[PDB]
């Protein structure tokens, strides 16, 4: 029995956790789409401030 | 800009579906992991109570 | 054993679930900040280009 | 364009990592199972032996 509710708590515990890995690596990605964002707009900014 | 605004979505919903894919790998790895040593436990520990 | 074993899984799991939680806070926190830099470079740029 | 372009343009490059990833994921699935099937038949062939 107790071997039971630690399987069901076990699955579920772990589910919760690759959702959160998931959301990790996924506002990872936007967030890195924003800083090159970020940082090229500054590029061509500056360039074009000296046009 | 229509070609490079359908590879960036396409794209983008490529490494979306990429996060979820290595999420779930990581809980099913970690699972692995656990049934491992949980058995690991059980044939050496029976090694030992047999003889 | 099993008594021990179930509860320090559980006490891993649940740790990886609070500090994934943290991380992920981290994430939405500077994702905004982020695309908050990006957005006013963006109207800077409009400016720019205007001119 | 240049937006675009550099966005897809990290993001490629982060498909491959994801690749590369899931490469190492599978990899060390391919252990664990090989593992599992010998603790396997150990299992079996110590109980046999206990019979």
């Amino acid at each position: 029995a107790h071997q039971a509710d630690s399987g069901r708590t076990i699955r579920g515990l772990e589910s919760q956790v690759e959702a959160n890995r998931a959301e990790i690596s996924a506002l990872q990605t936007r967030l890195e789409t924003a800083t090159g964002r970020a940082d090229k707009l500054e590029e061509m900014n500056g360039q074009i401030s000296a046009r | 800009n229509a070609l490079l605004g359908e590879e960036a979505a396409t794209l983008k919903k490529r490494v979306d579906q990429a996060g979820l894919d290595l999420a779930r790998l990581s809980r099913i790895e970690t699972d692995l992991e656990a049934q491992l040593a949980a058995e690991r436990a059980r044939v050496q520990a029976v090694e030992n109570a047999l003889a």
